[PDB]
């Protein structure tokens, strides 16, 4: 009927494949030469149950000087996918550290997507053996799903910008959740 | 610099621009970058374009537009929008749409910029929210309310994009609640938003055959009519619930019809979909004097097919059945004055007594100056277990209940047209001047008790103020006077205090009619129509859907053949009225 | 007032209480009464509530009527 | 040439004021020229627009209080003697700047002063009446009579508040010397406090046109009333 | 009462004009700084080139005649 609109934000470390993961799902098309640090001002369409969703997509980088304006992306979020590398284990323990107080402080009660990125990568030997070097691994399904249920995750999924595995889905999920209206309100006062 | 870019777009000098394409490849810069933005709120090269024109001309639009088609960032370019609380998600159509420019509107159009995006800044909400202008954060109804009707035709009839009607924004509204809500009683205002409501409702319809625009509520759950009769619009309301429109293939949308004619006596059918009680969905008559709060409510009431409604509805119950609660009432005293008085029956009467206290206090918290009523039936809880207890207060208790319920009755006098208003005269002394006067006397007099006590030079004050009272009505001889140290001076004073005391009550008289009634003079005939009113939708309430079912008024109709057929069957409520001029 | 003093002994009460309106009676009533401390403020309550609902009638006279 | 002042020290515009001309000050207030070289001459600026809601700027230069040079507003509620003071607060900056004003004290500080003399009335009240904490609050009687006192010779119908101050003094030489005269001296005075209390109900909206009333009777009428009355009650007495 | 019926409202004002006044009287110098209404404002660079800073209350007011 009429297109209903919901506010989806990507948070992550650097590297992960946040812009890589929104362009892949943008055009279908994987930018092998040029990727921008951030993609902006993008709304995409896409129907899950019945119902038409203009999903827009903002994006959230923190190389240099973005850190300091990614607050005011945060105000009437929607959706959150929360993602990280699968291929690099050192971010999949700073976000309950930094990213989790974060997104809790300007936007509370709000659903909460955490994704690993790159499921390729971690059967890849260059990876597999720098890894090792550290005496180090992938990170597991099973500590991403103890994460997921850990934080209070929606939903736990993996991605793959390269084969465009799952990219669907995963979105799919991330707007179903925002069209739930959340439950009400906790302890409101009188 | 960011600066000489700026005060070029603000003189309007495309020459000036002359070489800037060349400098942004060679740095591979985007007019979307931080460095080109203001810092303090986002803003971008394009809008301050737009804010300043010559004569509604700016010169520098199209080349920055080729520009940024030139590096590829021409969507980033035109749907940048601001950062800032203060003007959050302000784009540059906005702009446009705000300066009058049809042309750049249409080149904005044109040139893929987003005609859906919302502007939820604080500076954009309501009076109420601390904004300044609310007109929906779309640029539709942004232009809809903006008196543009060109604007409007060609958003919506634009070949790249255009935009639904029926699209909400975060707070649910539509393009005609924010019509309603910018709409207002002056002449000229809801003259142009009458014809505007009118114009997109035909484009709606037109557009949209099979849906309806006015049905489409928002997050509250208000349709453009119900939210108009709670804000107190009073004009749009009006046209609302008198709309007629001549065109064949809208016919179904307008309400008020006419079915037949015999000279100089007309009778027009009216519309009481969302109009009438015994309605699952939310009344516009019971919404318009339950929780209206609107200065003029009582000018709504003055529409044609509202005021005859409630003399409808007065046949059927008014002036037949409020002799029934009114009787429930009496009936409900006698048993309990019954109280300090066939020992069996007598105490099965006894038991009637607290179960009819206990019954008005159970119709009470199911109906939450009811709160009167309230501690009517809060006080008669106590004498249960004082009774079981066997205890010799509880008659205290049943004292306060008792006076209070024969008080009671003043209300069952309001409900009256005979003694609505002396009823309401009284309430309204007692609660405005009455009861201030009375908070101010008792403070005075316990002051000037202390003053006596003083000049007779707990036990002492008390025999005192007893015998104080007494002297009040005089029966009481002047013990106190006797036992002073210094009468001399008491007596002056003894004799000044009841003066003051008087003579200030004296004066509550003279403030109350003037001061109080003076108002209530003038508006007493609107309020005791007020007053008719919530009586009457109580009784409604009261009884269950079937009975609410038994009495709908108006009979149903079948106004005419539908788009499916079925002929279109609202439950119509015929208007009677006979005009000499006109044929 | 007869339920707070605790026929005939609601008729001397009601003779006695014109009295008590124009003043010149004395208040035999209350000397005997179960709960005066109750009645007390009650009487004088009672009292205002005709002068004042009374009082208000000549308000409602001129303006009203 | 607006700031040149005369004699007396009135600019134009407070002179205007004073004397009650409204149509020139009601312009001179709202001076708004096109001019480019002397727009620093005119007063209502206007900020910006969003379409059908404006925003002006006002000048508040010589209109707000606080300030070391004479207030247009003060004199004009002070001692304007005009007969058309009431239409002077129309204007459009006039009747806001006491909203705005409102604020910030009107409908939140009243509570204050109102409260300060209900507690000094009680302490007065114990007057009649831990002998030591008995005899601290007694001083603390006197003490409270001595401060009103001191901010009624400060602020100079005060005089009927004057009275109360005046009546307060002659209790402590009486109390000192022990005669059994004070205490009429102190009736006159607590029966004033308690009268007082309704000047603090003038000032609250809702009891703000009764209270006044009442002071008017009893000034205007109730005052030669009683005149009248209490000399045609002694002849009548002779007679 | 006659004329006191008639101008209650306007002597409401300024009895409620003169008791807000004499609280600001009261306080002293730092305490009225700290609540001087309006919000300071450079109206525009002035001949000198320092803008003029005269301290400003904005009005608002919506008109829907005219544009
Ligand atoms: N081989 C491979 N590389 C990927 C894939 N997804 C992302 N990358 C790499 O990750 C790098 C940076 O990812 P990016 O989109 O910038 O993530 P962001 O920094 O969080 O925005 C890119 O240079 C890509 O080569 C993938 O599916 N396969
Ligand atoms: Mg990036």
């Amino acid at each position: 009927m009429a297109a209903i609109r919901k506010k989806l934000v990507i948070v992550g470390d650097g590297a992960c494949g946040k812009t890589c993961l929104l362009i892949v799902f943008s055009k279908d098309q994987f930018p092998e030469v040029y990727v921008p640090t951030v993609f902006e001002n993008y709304v995409a369409d896409i129907e899950v149950d019945g119902k038409q969703v203009e999903l827009a997509l903002w994006d959230t980088a923190g190389q240099e000087d973005y850190d300091r304006l990614r607050p005011l992306s945060y105000p009437d979020t929607d959706v959150i996918l929360m993602c990280f590398s699968i291929d690099s284990p050192d971010s999949l323990e700073n976000i309950p550290e930094k990213w989790t107080p974060e997104v809790k402080h300007f936007c509370p009660n709000v659903p909460i997507i955490l994704v690993g990125n790159k499921k390729d990568l971690r059967n890849d030997e260059h990876t597999r053996r720098e890894l090792a070097k550290m005496k180090q691994e992938p990170v597991k399904p099973e500590e991403g799903r103890d994460m997921a249920n850990r934080i209070g995750a929606f939903g736990y999924m993996e991605c793959s910008a390269k084969t465009k595995d799952g990219v669907r889905e995963v979105f799919e999920m991330a707007t179903r959740a925002a069209l739930q209206a959340r439950r009400g309100k906790k302890k409101s006062g009188c | 610099n960011r600066p000489i870019l700026f005060d070029i777009v603000s003189r309007g000098s495309t020459a000036d621009l002359d070489g800037l394409l060349p400098f942004l490849l060679t740095h591979k810069k985007r007019l979307t970058d931080e460095e080109f933005r203001e810092p303090s709120t986002g803003k971008t090269c394009l809008p301050k374009a737009l804010l300043n024109l010559s004569n509604g001309r700016n010169d520098t639009i199209p080349v920055l537009l080729d520009i940024a088609e030139r590096t590829g960032n021409m969507r980033e370019f035109i749907n940048s929008p601001f950062r800032d609380i203060y003007y959050r998600g302000q784009t540059a159509l906005h702009i446009a749409i705000e300066r009058r420019c049809k042309h750049y509107v249409e080149l904005l159009v044109a040139q893929g910029a987003d005609v859906h995006a919302q502007a939820r800044g604080r500076f954009f909400q309501p009076k109420d929210e601390g904004g300044y202008f609310y007109f929906g954060e779309l640029p539709l109804s942004l232009a809809a309310c903006t008196n543009q009707p060109h604007i409007v035709n060609y958003l919506t009839e634009n070949p790249h994009k255009k935009a639904d009607m029926r699209r909400q924004d975060s707070r649910g509204n539509t393009v005609l609640h924010a019509l309603v809500a910018i709409a207002d009683n002056t002449r000229e205002n809801t003259k142009f938003v009458t014809k505007m409501y009118d114009l997109l409702l035909l484009k709606c319809a037109r557009l949209f055959p099979d849906s309806n625009l006015e049905a489409v509520l928002n997050n509250d759950g208000l349709s453009p009519l119900m939210m108009a009769a709670k804000t107190g619009k009073i004009g749009i309301f009006q046209h609302i619930i008198r709309r007629e429109v001549t065109d064949e293939d809208t016919r179904h949308l307008s309400r008020k019809f006419k079915d037949w004619a015999y000279g100089p006596v007309y009778s027009s059918l009216y519309d009481l979909s969302s109009l009438d009680t015994c309605g699952e969905e939310a009344s516009v008559l019971e919404i318009l004097v339950y929780n209206s709060k609107i200065e003029n409510r009582h000018e709504m009431l003055a529409v044609e097919p509202i005021n005859e409604l409630l003399r409808d509805k007065w046949r059927k119950f008014g002036a037949v059945s409020f002799y029934i609660n009114v009787v429930s009432y009496l009936c409900a005293m006698v048993i309990f004055t019954l109280t300090a008085y066939v020992d069996y029956l007598r105490l099965a009467g006894e038991v009637i007594t607290l179960f009819t206290g206990v019954l008005f206090f159970f119709t009470n918290i199911k109906d939450l100056f009811q709160l009167l009523y309230f501690i009517y039936s809060v006080l008669v809880i106590v004498s249960a277990a004082l009774y079981l207890a066997g205890i010799e207060a509880y008659l205290a208790v049943m004292v306060f209940a008792l006076v209070l319920g024969w008080m009671n009755a003043l209300y069952f006098t309001r409900g009256l047209k005979l003694t609505g208003t002396y009823s309401i005269m009284i309430q309204k002394i007692l609660f405005k001047d009455l009861f201030r006067f009375l908070l101010v006397y008792l403070l005075f007099m316990i002051g000037y008790a202390s003053a006596l006590v003083s000049l007779l030079n707990s036990e002492t004050f008390s025999t005192f103020l007893l015998d104080l009272f007494k002297l009040t009505i005089g029966m009481g001889d002047l013990e106190m006077l006797s036992s002073t140290k210094y009468p001399v001076v008491f007596i002056i004073l003894l004799v000044t205090y009841i003066i003051l005391t008087f003579v200030l009550l004296l004066n509550m008289l003279i403030a109350l009619m003037g001061e109080t009634v003076g108002q209530v003079s003038k508006e007493s005939k609107h309020i005791w129509k007020l007053q008719w009113a919530t009586t009457i939708l109580d009784i409604e309430r009261s009884f269950p859907v079937f009975l609410r079912k038994a009495f709908r008024s108006g009979e149903m109709v079948t106004v005419g053949k539908s788009s499916d057929g079925t002929p279109d069957r609202r439950w119509c409520f015929r208007v009677d009225e006979v005009n000499w001029s006109h044929w």
